[PDB]
C-alpha cells in the first residue's frame, strides 16, 4: 500500500488533456493500467508521472 | 442517411452554434464548426479525429462573436458570420462582383475552406492563415496579387485572437528570407533559401511521411510541404511563445510531436546575440567569435562577454590585392545590403566581389551540386552564427597581411 | 551602534524605513513591496535595479505598510499590524543567555546569534539564490540539505514548483531540478573539474568554485575574488539554474550560463534506456553502439520512450567495451565508484563483474582517476560536442 | 516653417537575459553607454531569454 512513479517523458506539452494522454501513453507502453498520471510540462517537454504500485 | 456531418454549405442553408452543426471533409480528416473559449464564440477548423481539440485555422479570431448566437451562411453571393443581433461580424470580402449562382461554400479534403462558383474559386482559407500551415499551403507570396500569406500566433493558450508573434517572409531584400518578429522587433530570422533547406533550421528534412519545397519563379515566393501518407498528420504553427515548430500527430506517444522548434538555441538563435563582424558558436565561450582577420571594437567589453559592438578588421581593406577567409559551416549573414546573381559560380563571384571595391563578403546561392550562383555583401555583416553539422562556406574579404593561404 | 547590528532594543519597521547593511556595503537588509504584499529581504546594496537574493518571510507575507523586526523574548521574529508573529527563527538551543543579537555579515550572511555563538543563519535557508561562500548541499553533522527554491513568478516571491537539490544516496552525489514532485533535470556528479550536466561553468578570473566532499560536508561553493564584481546562482521562475554576473557595460544581471541549456537534449530521459541523446543528429536519440531499437516502429516515429538493448547477449568472459566519446555520465543511483584504483584496473574489475554493464574514471583531471561502475540500464545520457567524458559500455565480443 | 522633418530612425541592442522591472530605462542607460549619446526612449521586450532593446533615435 502507498503508491510509486512510473516516468514517462518526450517533447512536447501537456495540452488541455496531459493527465488522460499520459494515462494512455502508460497503457500503450506497458499492458498496464495506471491509477492515475500526473503531467507537468516545463522545457518544452511532457513530463508523465504516473502512479503504479508500489 | 442524415444525421452526420457534410462537406457542403449552399446557399439556401446555413449553419448555427445552438444547431450544433459542422463541416466535415471528405476523408474525414477535418472538422468546420463552432467553438468556445475565452468566454468568446469562434468558426474554425480542427482534427476530426482527435480527441485533443487542435484548432489549425479560426475565421474570425480578432472578431469574436460575443455569445452562443452565432450563424453563418451566404449573403449576397457572399460568405458570412452574424452575431445575436443579425449583424455581421466577419466576410469573405469578395474578389469578383459578377459572381454567378449557384455559390457554394465547401470543405475541401486537405481542409482549404472555400467558396466557389460555376466559374472556380472566389475565396479560400488556405489563403488566410492563423498561426498554422497545412500540407498544401503557401507560406509566402502571390505575386501577381500581393498576397503574402503569414502567420500569427494566438495571444495566449485560451486566447484565439492576433498575438504578438509572426512568421513571415520578406522579400525586400538580396534574398527572402523568413522572419520572427514580436509586434515589430525583429526577433529570430530563419533566412534564406539554400536551396533544401532554410539556413537557419537545419532540423527541417525529407520524412518518410513528407516532402517540402521552396518555389521561387514568375508566379510565387513561397514554401509548402506535402504529405504523403494520408493517415499521417504533420503541420507547422508558430505558437504563442513565439516558436515556430513542426509538429506531427504521433499515436505511440499520444502527442503532437514536436519534430523540430525555432529557434532551437537560446544561446545563438536570437536575432544579433553577437555583434557585427562576429558569429556564435554554440561551443565555445565566449559564444561570439571575431571572424578570423578581426578584432573586438572594445575589449574590455568583449572580455565580459559584451558582444554588442562586434568587431573590426584588424588592417585596412587595400581592394587590389585583398584576399578572403573562409568561413565553414556558416549561418549567412542578413542580405539588407546583399545582391544575386544565381546563373554564375564560386570562382565567378570571387573575381566579381574582388573587383568591387565594396564587396566584404561572397557566397553561393545554392549548395546543390557542389554549389552554385553568387551572393555578394556590403558593409557590416550581422546575425551569423555556425553549426556543428550543417551550413555553408562564407569568404570574408581581408587585407593581404592577414590572410592565410 | 553598527549599521549591521539589531539588538534587543531595536527595530525594523516599515514605515521608518530602517535598514541592516552589511560591512563594505554589498548587501542591505530590510523590507520591500511586491505583489502588494510586505516582505522582509535582502538586496544589493549599490546596484539601482533591485535584485533580492533573499526572502525571509516568502510564504508569510505582510497585508500590509505596518510591520516590525525584532528580537523578542531572545528570538527573531516578524510581527504583523495586530503585534501577532508572522515569521520567526524557530531557535535551536535551551539555554540561551544575553546578549541575543541580529547580525548582516560582510558575505550576506543574515546571523542571530549568543555569547556561545550562532543560533540562526540565514545561509542555512537560502531563497532561490547561492550567495559566494554559501554551500549548496549536505550539511552532514545535521543532516540538513541547503538547496534552491524558485520565486513562482517575476512579482511573487512565495516557493514557486522549481528546486534545485543535491542528492547524496547513489553512488555520487547528483544536482537535480525538480518542478513539484516532477524529476524534471538531472545536473549529475562533480568530475571533478565541473558537473556532468552544465559544460559551460568554468573558473573565471574573478570567481572560482569546489565541490567539497568530506565527513562534515556534501555541498558546493564559489568565491568572488573582485569585490567590485557581483556573481550569483539562481534559478529563476521559470525553472532555469543560471550563473549572473552583473556587467555594467550591458546594464543587465548577465546570464554566463543556464540549465538546462538545451530543450532538445538536456531534459531528463528525454531518450529512452541504452540511447542517448546528441543534439547535431536526426533522431535526436542514438542507440549505443551494439544496441538496436527495442520498438522499431516507435523508434523511426521518433517515439524514444522504450530505448535500445544489446544486439548480442553478454557472455561475461570475453566480453569487450565500446568507448563513447563527450558523454553526460548516466545517472549513477545502480554505480559503485573506487577512487583509489584506476581506468586499466577499473575495466578488469568490470570484467570480472557479470553485473557490471559500463564503467568510467570517477575524476577527469590529470588523465583520469579514479572507477565508477554501473549495474543495469543506462539512463539519461547524451553527449556534447567538445566536452563531456568518456564512456565504456559493456558489449560481447563479437559486436566489439 | 512647414519644412520636412529629419527621418526617425531604430536602433537595435539585443543580449542574453531579460527586461526586468525596468527594462526601457536600462535600454535608454545600455544605448547612451554605447554611443555616448541620448536616445528619445527605448522599448524592451525579452522572449528568447534574450532581452531586445528597440531604440528611437534621429
Ligand atoms: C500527483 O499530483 C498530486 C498533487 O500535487 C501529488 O500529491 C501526487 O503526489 C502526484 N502523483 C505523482 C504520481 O507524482
Ligand atoms: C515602441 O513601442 C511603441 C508603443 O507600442 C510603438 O508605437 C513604437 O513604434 C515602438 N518604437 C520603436 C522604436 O520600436
Amino acid at each position: 500500500r502507498k503508491t510509486c512513479v512510473h516516468r514517462l517523458n518526450s517533447g512536447g506539452s501537456c495540452g488541455k488533456s496531459g493527465q488522460h494522454d499520459c494515462e494512455a501513453f502508460y497503457t500503450n507502453k506497458t499492458n498496464q493500467k495506471a491509477f492515475y498520471c500526473n503531467c507537468t510540462s516545463p522545457f518544452r517537454t511532457r513530463y508523465c508521472d504516473c502512479a503504479i504500485a508500489a | 442517411a442524415a444525421a452526420a456531418a457534410l462537406s457542403t454549405l449552399s446557399s439556401t442553408e446555413s449553419l448555427t452554434i445552438s444547431s450544433n452543426r459542422t463541416l466535415v471533409s471528405p476523408g474525414n480528416i477535418f472538422e468546420l464548426g463552432f467553438f468556445r473559449t475565452n468566454s468568446r464564440w469562434y468558426l474554425g477548423m480542427w482534427y476530426k479525429k482527435l480527441s485533443g481539440r487542435t484548432y489549425v485555422w479560426v475565421a474570425n479570431r480578432d472578431n469574436p462573436l460575443s455569445n452562443s448566437i452565432g450563424t453563418l451562411k451566404i449573403s449576397n453571393m457572399n460568405l458570412v458570420l452574424l452575431d445575436h443581433s443579425n449583424k455581421s461580424v466577419w466576410s469573405t470580402n469578395l474578389t469578383r462582383e459578377n459572381v454567378r449562382s449557384p455559390v457554394v461554400a465547401e470543405l475541401l479534403a486537405n481542409g482549404n475552406f472555400v467558396v466557389r462558383d460555376p466559374s472556380g474559386f472566389l475565396w479560400q482559407s488556405f489563403d488566410y492563415p492563423t498561426d498554422t500551415l497545412l500540407p498544401e499551403m503557401k507560406l509566402g507570396y502571390d505575386l501577381k496579387t500581393g498576397l503574402n500569406r503569414f502567420l500569427v500566433s494566438w495571444r495566449s493558450s485560451d486566447d484565439p485572437s492576433s498575438g504578438d508573434f509572426s512568421y513571415k517572409l520578406d522579400i525586400q531584400r538580396g534574398l527572402p528570407e523568413f522572419y520572427t518578429f514580436k509586434d515589430n522587433t525583429l526577433v529570430h530570422r530563419t533566412g534564406p533559401w539554400n536551396g533544401i533547406r532554410f539556413s537557419g533550421i537545419p532540423e527541417e528534412q525529407q520524412l518518410s511521411y513528407m516532402v517540402y519545397n521552396f518555389t521561387e519563379n514568375s508566379e510565387e515566393v513561397a514554401y509548402t510541404f506535402l504529405v504523403t501518407n494520408n493517415s499521417i498528420y504533420s503541420r507547422l504553427t508558430i505558437n504563442f511563445s513565439g516558436f515556430f515548430e513542426r509538429l506531427t500527430w504521433t499515436p505511440s506517444l499520444v502527442i503532437w510531436n514536436p519534430i523540430w522548434s525555432s529557434p532551437a538555441s537560446f544561446q545563438c538563435d536570437p536575432y544579433m546575440i553577437c555583434g557585427p563582424g562576429s558569429y556564435c558558436d554554440v561551443n565555445t565561450l565566449p559564444l561570439c567569435n571575431c571572424i578570423q582577420g578581426f578584432k573586438p571594437l572594445n575589449v574590455q567589453e568583449w572580455d565580459m562577454r559584451d558582444h554588442t559592438r562586434g568587431c573590426i578588421r584588424r588592417t585596412r581593406l587595400s581592394c587590389r590585392g585583398d584576399g578572403f577567409t573562409r568561413m565553414k559551416n556558416m549561418k549567412l549573414p542578413e542580405t539588407t545590403m546583399a545582391t544575386v546573381d544565381r546563373s554564375i559560380g564560386v570562382k565567378e563571384c570571387e573575381k566579381k566581389c574582388l573587383s568591387d571595391c565594396n564587396c566584404t563578403a561572397f557566397a553561393n546561392a545554392d549548395i546543390r551540386d557542389g554549389g552554385t550562383g553568387c551572393v555578394i555583401w556590403t558593409g557590416r555583416l550581422d546575425d551569423m552564427r555556425n553549426y556543428a553539422v550543417s551550413g555553408q562556406d562564407l569568404y570574408v574579404r581581408l587585407a593581404a597581411a592577414d590572410v592565410v593561404e
